[PDB]
RNA sequence: AUCGAGAGG
DNA sequence: GCTCCTTCTCCCATCCTCTCGAT
DNA sequence: TGGGAGAAGGAGC
């Protein structure tokens, strides 16, 4: 029968959708943790690569 | 049923197989559907058979 | 490459080899068989002279007196579905039945000591 | 001494240190065992005695009184502790269940 | 107990790769890691989905009944 | 505990006429004077009698145990401090294997008696589907001690331990190395 | 309706028959499924 | 003949079902908790 | 998830996360009461029986049983025999109040003293729930 | 007291029996059912009162009519207390001892 | 929207357990009571209180 | 019913 | 007549809840 | 059964 996922997660056809923004952190959105160097401990996602430093 | 697995385990098995819902658009709810717990343009109806030969 | 020492990590093939032999459950298993062959013909053989006097004691494999029927043999599975209790009879060479010894799974009375992996999946036990 | 000079350099937006600040959970002595040494372990107001004659455990000399050698923790949970270490902590820490299911009754009269 | 179908954390069908996880495994001689990412299972939680799984049914389809 | 057994029971006997032919002397014929020095031979908790020169008695009653003459569950204890000579061959005693060190003259400091060899051996025979863990046994590798025998003996927790640029996140181990 | 344990005879056993088998002589039985068609939600 | 073999069984069906280590009659042995239901729950268990 | 409590993904749950089947077996046996007296296992009548459960007894087949794959649910009757006296008394076993499910076996068996007895296997799934603990 | 308590009060002459409610016959299951223990202990002090009636009609030997005497006290003591110091205690068929009004009364799960 | 705070995430084994509450839940109504008392008898089984 | 076991906060 | 004086008899020992046995 | 009372019975001045 037809349905949608919120009655079930069997209607759900998205397996996952990988949702990102801001690459670099320039909205300051987040607070890195870190222990030494904020920079060098979290990596460098891919989309750092179409957005300038 | 004469396998190992539990009826109720097997109907939960066959609800999470992705069926083709290209044209899911034309298919009525069966809430809204002037019919029984079966039809043909609420319902599509599947038939498993299968025997260890 | 045959006097070398030991390192750490190779005495997890002596606890392998360990585990192999004694197994999990030999604490039960050993004490019982014990029982059955050495303890129970000493507490059989002394003062047991009414001056009649009984001698040797012999164990048989698991069975049960059916009900105006032939004494067929008892399988553990059998024993469980019809709340049957798994018991030998011992006889006293004095050989007089004098009871009935429950005995213990996997033991030296047992049928499934004697069984292997495909014989234990034919009689419905875990292997 | 040890939990209070690893709390003073913890950093400001380390977790646990948040949570102590603001009272939620957690407390100085949880800092210094999880991060510093879990420290020394004692059973019935007394630190672990001789069961075995002479010493602690079969793993030491006789006549041996050195804190490791009667149940000092030098190391944290970070680290792990050794198999002496382990049990002495094991031992301290039944005493802590002992009076929970025992000792439990003898204050429950009090009231009464 | 016989094959984890789709996935909890996500919802991706995994209850057809097992299979061809094993001839990976076997016939291609191949370890778990390369194994599974060649089925493309790239996210974590579909990796211990397949990973972590134990196979009872074949021991279910031992007995007589 | 995942290693541990209980003693299921021997004849104390054939450990007794073992110590009469060992040199021990009757408890009639022992005069507490003239053998100020003498140990207290104990079987099972009955005093059997009073022996001289204890430490040839205990390696042989040592050696016996690590060969198979005795059975490897009998728990022989030599406390010097009372001369007492405690052999236990009952039931009920809880007791657990862990290897021998011996003192290898040969290879510089003492060294465990087992080696690669005889683990190459179990794994092959592991593999195989011969040297099973009675074969350790029966060669002096590895020895039963209950709780009462351990108040005797001196035990390294790792091989490493014996032995006679630092990772800072190790645990600290303190490696007193008696 | 009704099977053995051991082998699958599918005797009819009314009150008169009792309960037993005819090819093993194994003293269990199973009284088959019911003919009524079961339905389950599969979710 | 002349044996009473029920002495025996039913003794040690009795204990061995109950955990009263001892004959019906007596309450002073250790009881109750010598023979305990086998805990299937997990095999760790 | 406060005060050691915890978040359960719903979408999980509904693929499969920590869900399990629970078994429950009954046992009902008939007993002699004397020396040439025997109870019955049968279906209970409406008006011969002298006590009732308030039960649904639609479901028991001409023995007295339910074949596998009915489902029962709160106060039925799953192993319906009725006693005689020494017309005839009510002695069936019906399920527990709060559980429901499937008949999953029926086993019947002999007893050692000859007696015929029914053992009744019913088959749940527990979906993890709020309040279920990890 | 004059009037509500006097010293002569304190030996039983006539003793009352509480009514069916004090001591209901318990039915569990369907055919296993039983007396009271307060049923059965009654029952006894009959038995021990008609054999000293008996015996009184008959004038029998004053030794026996002591040790009858004896069995009266012993089973009217044991009714209103089965925990008295240094005496055997009464026993049910089944071996265990009975339940006197003064166990009924006392304890955690007593009835006050 | 990002969160200030990363989250520690990652698999962890957990096990169910046998206790859940439709088999704790109770409540009684005035159900059955005992013959001796003629209180409410015991046990969420027994209907009690 | 009684007795006993195991188990949770 | 205290002086005790040692020696005895004495009643206690958290709360609530669940399930499964055996008679 | 693990300490406590309180009570009791006994010796000694
Ligand atoms: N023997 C007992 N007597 C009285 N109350 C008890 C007893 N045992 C447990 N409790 C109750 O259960 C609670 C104990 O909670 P629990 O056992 O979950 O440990 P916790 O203190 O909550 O810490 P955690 O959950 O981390 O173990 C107590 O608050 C207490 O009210
Ligand atoms: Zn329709
Ligand atoms: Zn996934
Ligand atoms: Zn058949």
């Amino acid at each position: 029968k037809k349905g949608i996922a919120k009655e079930h997660a069997k209607w759900g056809p998205a397996a996952a959708i990988e949702f990102e923004y801001d690459p670099w952190n320039k909205l300051k959105h987040t607070d890195y943790w870190y222990e030494q160097d904020s920079a060098k401990e979290w990596p460098q996602s891919k989309n750092c690569e179409y957005e300038d430093p | 049923n004469t396998t190992v697995l539990a009826d109720e385990f097997i109907a939960h098995r066959l609800g999470l197989i992705p069926l083709q819902s290209m044209d899911i658009e034309q298919l009525e709810y069966s809430r809204d559907c002037f019919c029984e717990d079966h039809c043909d343009k609420c319902s599509v109806v599947l038939t498993l058979q299968a025997f260890g030969e | 490459d045959e006097s070398a020492p030991i390192t750490a990590e190779d005495s997890w093939a002596v606890i392998s080899a360990f585990f192999r032999e004694k197994g999990l459950v030999s604490q039960q298993l050993d004490s019982f068989n014990q029982f059955v062959d050495y303890t129970l013909q000493d507490i059989i053989c002394e003062d047991s002279t009414l001056i009649i006097s009984f001698g040797k004691i012999y164990v048989t494999k698991p069975m049960v007196n059916e009900s105006d029927g032939v004494t067929h043999a008892l399988y553990p599975q059998e024993a469980r579905l019809r709340n049957l209790t798994y018991s030998s009879g011992l006889f006293v060479d004095v050989k007089v039945f004098i009871g009935r010894l429950p005995i213990m799974l996997r033991s030296k009375n047992c049928y499934l000591s004697e069984a292997t992996e495909s014989d234990l999946y034919k009689l419905k036990e875990c292997p | 001494k040890a939990g209070r000079l690893a709390e003073v350099n913890l950093k400001d937006l380390n977790n646990v240190k948040q949570m102590v600040m603001a009272g939620s959970k957690g407390s100085f002595i949880n800092i210094a065992q999880m991060s510093a040494c879990v420290g020394q372990q004692s059973v019935e107001g007394k630190r672990i005695a001789f069961g075995f004659v002479d010493r602690t455990l079969p793993h030491f000399s006789k006549d041996d009184y050195s804190p490791e050698s009667k149940g000092f923790v030098e190391n944290s949970y970070l680290r792990g502790l050794t198999p002496q270490e382990f049990f002495f902590h094991a031992m301290g820490g039944r005493e802590g269940l002992i009076d929970t299911a025992v000792k439990t009754a003898e204050t429950g009269y009090i009231q009464r | 107990m016989i094959v984890p179908v789709r996935c909890f954390s996500c919802g991706k069908v995994v209850g057809d790769k097992w299979e061809s996880y094993l001839n990976l495994l076997q016939e291609d001689e191949l370890d778990e890691g390369t194994a599974l990412s060649r089925l493309g299972l790239k996210r974590y939680c579909c990796r211990r989905m397949i990973l972590t799984h134990v196979d009872l049914i074949e021991k279910f389809l031992r007995y007589n009944p | 505990s995942l290693m541990s057994c209980i003693s299921v029971g021997t004849d104390p006997m054939p450990i007794i006429t073992f110590l009469s032919e060992w040199g021990m002397e009757p408890l009639e014929d022992y005069v507490p004077h003239q053998s100020p020095d003498a140990t207290r031979v104990f079987v099972n908790g009955v005093w059997h009698g009073v022996h001289r020169n204890p430490a040839r008695l205990m390696e042989t009653l040592r050696t016996l145990r690590r060969k198979g003459d005795i059975n490897p569950e009998v728990s022989m204890i030599r406390d010097i401090r009372e001369k007492e000579l405690k052999i236990f061959t009952d039931a009920g005693r809880v007791y657990r294997p862990l290897f021998i060190v011996e003192d290898d003259e040969s290879l510089g400091h003492k060294e465990l008696k087992v080696r690669k060899g005889h683990i190459a051996k179990l794994m092959a025979t592991e593999y195989q589907d011969e040297y099973t863990w009675s074969s350790l046994l029966n060669e002096g590798l590895v020895e039963y001690i209950d709780a009462e025998e351990e108040e005797s003996i001196l035990i390294a927790m790792q091989p490493e331990d014996l032995e006679p640029d630092v990772d800072p996140a190790k645990r600290i181990r303190v490696s007193h190395h008696a | 309706k009704y099977i053995c344990a051991e082998c699958s005879s599918k005797l009819s056993l009314s009150r008169t028959d009792a309960v037993r088998c005819k090819d093993c002589g194994h003293r269990i039985l199973l009284k088959a499924r019911t003919k009524r068609l079961v339905q389950f939600e599969a979710r | 003949l002349a044996i009473n073999a029920k002495t025996i069984t039913s003794g040690l069906k009795y204990a061995l079902a109950t955990g009263n280590w001892g004959e019906q009659k007596k309450a002073m042995s250790s009881r109750a908790g010598v023979s305990q239901v086998l805990n299937r729950y997990t095999y760790s268990s | 998830n406060q005060e050691d409590s915890m978040i359960m993904n719903q979408s999980s749950i509904d693929r499969g996360l920590f869900r399990s089947l629970f078994f429950r077996s009954y046992m009902d046996q008939e007993k002699k009461y004397g020396m040439s007296i025997t109870e019955t296992f049968e279906k209970p009548q409406r008006t011969n029986t002298l006590r009732m459960k308030h039960g649904t007894y639609d479901k028991l087949d001409d023995d007295g049983l339910i074949a596998p794959g009915v489902r029962v649910s709160g106060e039925d009757v799953i192993i319906g025999k009725t006693t005689p006296i020494s017309s005839k008394r009510d002695a069936s076993t019906p399920l527990r109040s709060t559980e429901n499910g499937i008949v999953d076996q029926v086993l019947v068996t002999t007893n050692q003293d000859g007696l015929k007895f029914v053992k009744v296997r019913v088959r749940t799934t527990k979906i993890p729930q709020i309040g279920d603990k990890f | 007291n004059e009037v509500f308590s006097r010293p002569e009060w304190m030996i039983l002459t006539c003793l009352p029996v509480p009514p069916p409610p004090v001591r209901p016959s318990i039915s569990f299951n369907e055919s296993q059912r039983g007396e009271d223990d307060l049923t059965f202990k009654l029952a006894d002090i009959l038995k021990a009162n008609i054999s000293l009636e008996t015996l009184e009609h008959n004038g029998a030997p004053h030794h026996a009519i002591e040790e009858a005497e004896s069995l009266l006290q012993f089973h009217v003591a044991t009714y209103m207390d089965n925990d008295i110091a240094g005496q055997p205690q009464a026993l049910q068929k089944s071996g265990r001892p009975v339940k006197s009004i003064r166990a009924r009364l006392k304890g955690k799960e007593g009835r006050i | 929207k990002k969160l200030m705070a990363q989250i520690f995430f990652g698999p962890t084994y957990y096990q169910r357990l046998r206790h859940m509450v439709d088999d704790k839940i109770h409540a009684r109504a005035r159900g059955p009571m005992q013959v001796l008392t003629r209180q409410p008898v015991e046990g969420r089984s027994r209907d009690g209180g």
